[PDB]
RNA sequence: GGACCUGGCGGUGCUUCAUAUCCCUCUAGAGGAGCCUGUUCUGUAAUCGAUAAACCCCGAUCAACCUCACCACCUCUUGCUCAGCCUAUAUACCGCCAUCUUCAGCAAACCCUGAUGAAGGCUACAAAGUAAGCGCAAGUACCCACGUAAAGACGUUAGGUCAAGGUGUAGCCCAUGAGGUGGCAAGAAAUGGGCUACAUUUUCUACCCCAGAAAAACGAUAGCCCUUAUGAAACUUAAGGGUCGAAGGUGGAUUUAGC
């Protein structure tokens, strides 16, 4: 049940009891891209 | 240093006493073999490389606390080898002033003996010096020295047994490829050979197999002088014939003279044929047949 | 949160096939015989055809359970050859070892 | 998914591309640690776990599970961002070297004392 | 060249443990399996379930103990009992270690419906088998 | 000096129902490690001898299941990696032991079963003729 | 400009060599025919990747639907996902590998020589080298100690894979995302590999090796028809049966593999 695993790990990460290093790297890359100026366009604009 | 080694020795003694307590053995007679068996039982590891398995067991430094080396040839860097050469040269001087199944040990054996590392030329020099020592009509005092560096380079025969019927017989076994055979040869007979309860000329319609069966008895000139009962399983006709041949020869060794046993061994009747089917490997058609090399 | 939309489709197919497994079994058993009248077999044929397409068990694909690879999946471990090689090489899989003979 | 995740070291090795065709013979990004400023038990939900992220005993009594208020969590996030910015500034800045005979020359540049000798010798 | 589960020597400076220093062709010979269960035996079932559970346990203990695990976990299964033996550094405080032990044991036991236990062996630093 | 003054024995009850008679149990343990199987065989043999149970031991021939996978990722069909799983067997044949003895011995040797070792115990159970089989209907 | 240092590549000879290896010699093949299969081309509205050795029954231990990433048509918009993308880049990478390798060298760290210049460090009746470590070796697996596997460093081809997966960069966000229905995939043709044979050391039958027949028949797993198996679906899959009995008559230069 990939839903169960993924949601449980995401909830644990949000509760601070699981340090998802992959998600930390992805969040850092997303923050750097947002600083650079690349961002998702608004849906249905 | 020696202090660390002594601490390790004391720790090993204490651990040996604990191991003897745990296994219920007598701490006095708890020897190294007992230690190894206890460790193997308590920590069962199936790693093939025996050096990687758990083990509980008991190089040094060549100078003391004052810095003075113990050996007068230490500064050569090869004190063991050069001390050995010095002793051999002294023995040669003494001999000069006063006047097979053994081989010389390999360089690895010499290095293990002298706990040092030696080049090929050093080994050759030492071997030539040893040969000169041997050729110098050296006495026993030097012959034992030579034998320190000497390394040594017959088929066991099953005994005769007796059955319920009263006949005297011997029994042996052999194998060839994937076929295993067990043969029983009686001391007295009429040349009858029965394989799996079937007469040999019926179980072996191929003449080559019958010739192979005849080969052992014919070699020692004993056709018709014995009776043989064989049970063979596995393999094909030729593998079964070869296995029966080997088993019959091994069993018949119990009735021929030692000279005939040696003659049969020299004729190959007793060596087990190690030639077995070689496994097919991935990326190629067979054991050795590669795929058609495209261009 | 499956690996890809293909794994999501396969999960949907598996769930729907499990839901409709008994109805399919009964109708197909009605079909796969020479005893019942041919007209009843024809109406059973149209009934089994009326069932949703994704309920057929043949559409179920054995994808790797960790990378959604459709091919090269060992059924015993349900893993692709690459992931299985990775786990076995790191030794995380009990018993499995390099074969030399 | 979850089983497709990897470790930080593997991700950095893949992203930085320290080896490859370009880096093989010379035919800019640098590694940054994301765990220097992260404390165990801290999440976006702002929960306080007794014994992991907050003291196990408060006023000599066993603490219970507590959740920081939205304003308190905003303050914590601001503190984390401030610490990250300060560390980034400190890493970016450097203690300027003392130039030798010229700015781009190596001569005259001090290298410090030589490495100490084995037999209790220091220089 | 074989690139699978090998550490390449560059300057003789990189420290590696016993596990990393050995290539896969040494598993049966020098380094036993990190997981021990009967699923992969002959005639036994549920090998895939055990593999998935082992992978999840490894990825979960790696993130639950960030920067604490000295080496890879050892997973043992005896009946329905599951035991995770972990070599951990002494960086973290014992209070946090005990909190994590209790939390992980309870959560894994409730998630996998089996009596999970966690045994931690502490080392001052990552044990170095050799340098590469 | 802190030895317990008096211990409590576990409750053992005797049931009027006749005990089950087991002619033979074949405890076939399968594993990946020969040394582990040897140690477990030593354990089981010592336990059975201390419990006064007639036990023999033999080793059924091992099984080796081998399979082959592509070594590379995209295309190197000529190059493969071969993996194998070794299932080694050890059969303990216990004879002429009662139902209670069989239960206690099996519990003792199964609680101490090492990880990575699977057990397949076959219990030959002696039975008398059914009531309705002595004579026809 | 002067003198040196490190230099190499040269379809440039000579002497030794290669051990299934460079040639001849040995055996069985490929190159002739059918069929199977992959590729290229043609064509289609209709994937991609692989492309001398090191691609070509390759990714696939596998495509009727699904698979599927293709095409046509229709449908959906915070979408299974704190979205998604099989969108571009293997010339950003991890990951896993090819290749010389059927190799034995790679080497840090020191020491010495040249006046402390780019450099060099060979002598065994030894004259400045030592070397950890890596690889070979060793050890281990299988049936030995043999053999086969496994192993096989550093480097080489900006070698292959962004379509195992992850990820850098860049792009799409009412679509380059998601879903449904339907559909390709043929032959003018060339090419690689495989199977079956061209028979008499054969074919059929019994048998599993003391036989009887056949012998211009030998020869299709191809074509057509039918049945059966699997499936919701067989025209496209497989098995069997019937029918048909064709090309073919040991194959050029060349070429593969085996101790
Ligand atoms: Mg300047
Ligand atoms: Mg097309």
């Amino acid at each position: 049940n990939h839903h169960t695993y993924a949601e449980l790990m995401q909830t644990l990460r949000f509760l601070g009891l699981y340090r998802d290093e992959h998600q930390d790297f992805m969040d850092e890359q997303k923050r750097l891209k947002k600083l650079r100026g690349k961002e998702k366009p608004k849906k249905g604009e | 240093t020696e202090d660390f080694i002594k601490k390790q020795i004391e720790e090993f003694n204490i651990g040996k006493r604990h191991l003897a307590n745990m296994m219920g053995e007598d701490p006095e007679t708890f020897t190294q073999e007992d230690i190894d068996r206890a460790i193997a039982y308590l920590f069962p590891s199936g790693l093939f490389e025996k050096r990687a398995r758990p083990v509980m067991k008991h190089r040094a430094i060549q100078w003391g606390e004052d810095g003075r080396p113990f050996h007068y040839l230490f500064y050569t860097g090869k004190q063991s080898y050069y001390s050995l050469m010095h002793d051999v040269y002294g023995m040669l001087l003494n001999l000069e002033k006063h006047q097979i199944g053994s081989r010389w040990l390999i360089k690895e054996e010499l290095e293990e003996m002298l706990v040092e590392k030696l080049s090929d030329l050093d080994y050759m020099q030492f071997i030539r010096l040893l040969e000169k020592l041997l050729t110098s009509q050296c006495g026993a005092a030097e012959e034992e020295f030579v034998q320190r560096f000497r390394r040594s380079v017959k088929q066991l025969i099953e005994p005769v047994q007796y059955d319920e019927q009263g006949m005297a017989f011997s029994k042996s076994e052999g194998k060839r490829k994937t076929a295993k055979a067990e043969a029983i040869v009686y001391k007295h007979g009429s040349g009858r050979i029965k394989v799996n309860g079937i007469d040999y000329q019926l179980y072996f319609p191929i003449t080559q197999d019958r010739e192979q069966l005849m080969f052992p008895f014919h070699f020692v000139d004993r056709l018709g002088k014995h009776d043989v009962t064989c049970t063979v399983s596995g393999g094909g006709r030729s593998a079964q014939a070869g296995a029966i041949r080997l088993a019959m020869a091994k069993a018949l060794c119990s009735f021929v003279t030692e000279d005939e046993v040696e003659w049969m061994r020299q004729a190959g009747l007793l060596t087990t044929d190690p030639r077995v089917r070689e496994r097919k490997k991935p990326g190629q058609e067979g054991a050795r047949r590669k795929f058609t090399w495209k261009k | 949160h499956y690996v890809d939309w293909r794994m999501w489709r396969d999960v949907k197919r598996r769930k729907m096939a499990y839901e409709y497994a008994d109805e399919r079994l009964r109708i197909n058993s009605l079909r796969k015989n020479t005893i019942l009248p041919k007209i009843l077999q024809d109406v059973a044929d149209e009934e089994i055809a009326a069932l949703p397409r994704d309920s057929c068990p043949v559409r179920i694909r054995n994808r790797c359970v960790m990378t959604s690879r459709p091919r090269g999946v060992k059924r015993r471990w349900r893993l692709s050859r690459i992931v299985f090689r990775h786990l076995a090489d790191h030794g995380q899989l009990s018993g499995i070892q390099r074969a030399t003979w | 998914s979850f089983f497709t995740k990897l470790t930080a070291d593997e991700l950095w090795k893949g992203a930085l591309a320290e080896t490859g065709a370009g880096a093989k013979k010379g035919r800019k990004k640098k590694r940054k640690d994301l765990n220097r400023g992260q404390i165990i038990g801290e999440g976006r939900y702002g929960f306080l776990w007794p014994g992991l992220n907050v003291p196990l005993m408060k006023n000599g009594a066993v603490q219970t599970i507590a959740q920081r208020s939205k304003e308190e969590q905003e303050k914590v996030e601001a503190d984390m961002i401030q610490q990250r910015e300060e560390w980034d500034r400190k890493k970016k800045m450097k203690v300027k070297r003392e130039r030798g005979w010229s700015g781009n020359s190596w001569g005259g540049i001090s290298l410090g004392p030589p490495d100490p000798g084995p037999c209790g010798e220091t220089y | 060249k074989n690139r699978a589960a090998r550490v390449r020597v560059s300057k003789g400076d990189k420290p590696v443990t016993y596990e990393e220093a050995h290539a896969p062709h040494y598993i049966a010979h020098r380094k036993g399996w990190l997981s021990l269960h009967t699923g992969n035996l002959d005639g036994e079932d549920h090998a895939a379930e055990r593999t998935v559970e082992d992978v999840f346990l490894r990825k979960f203990m790696w993130g639950t103990f960030p920067g604490c695990l000295a080496d890879q976990l050892v997973l043992k299964r005896r009946g329905n009992q599951l035991e995770i033996c972990a070599v951990v550094l002494r960086q973290l405080s014992p209070h946090k270690y005990y909190f994590l032990v209790g939390y992980s044991e309870t959560l894994l036991s409730y998630f996998y419906k089996c009596p999970v236990r966690l045994h931690l062996q502490t080392v001052p630093s990552k044990v170095v088998y050799k340098y590469l | 000096v802190d030895v317990p003054k008096d211990l409590t024995k576990p409750v053992v009850t005797i049931s009027d129902e006749p005990d089950i008679l087991y002619k033979r149990l074949s405890v076939l343990v399968k594993g990946h490690d020969k040394a582990v199987l040897d140690s477990y065989e030593y354990f089981a043999v010592l336990a059975a001898k201390e419990l006064g149970i007639s036990i023999k031991v033999h080793e059924p021939p091992r099984k080796i299941e081998r399979f082959t996978l592509l070594q590379s990722v995209h295309i190197y069909k000529k190059h493969r990696v071969q993996y194998e799983m070794r299932t080694l067997y050890r059969c303990l044949e216990l004879e002429h032991l009662t139902g209670s003895t069989a239960d206690v011995y099996l519990e003792y040797i199964q609680r101490n079963l090492p990880e990575g070792v699977a057990m397949e115990v076959t219990k030959t159970q002696l039975e008398q003729l059914p009531e309705h089989i002595k004579e026809p209907i």
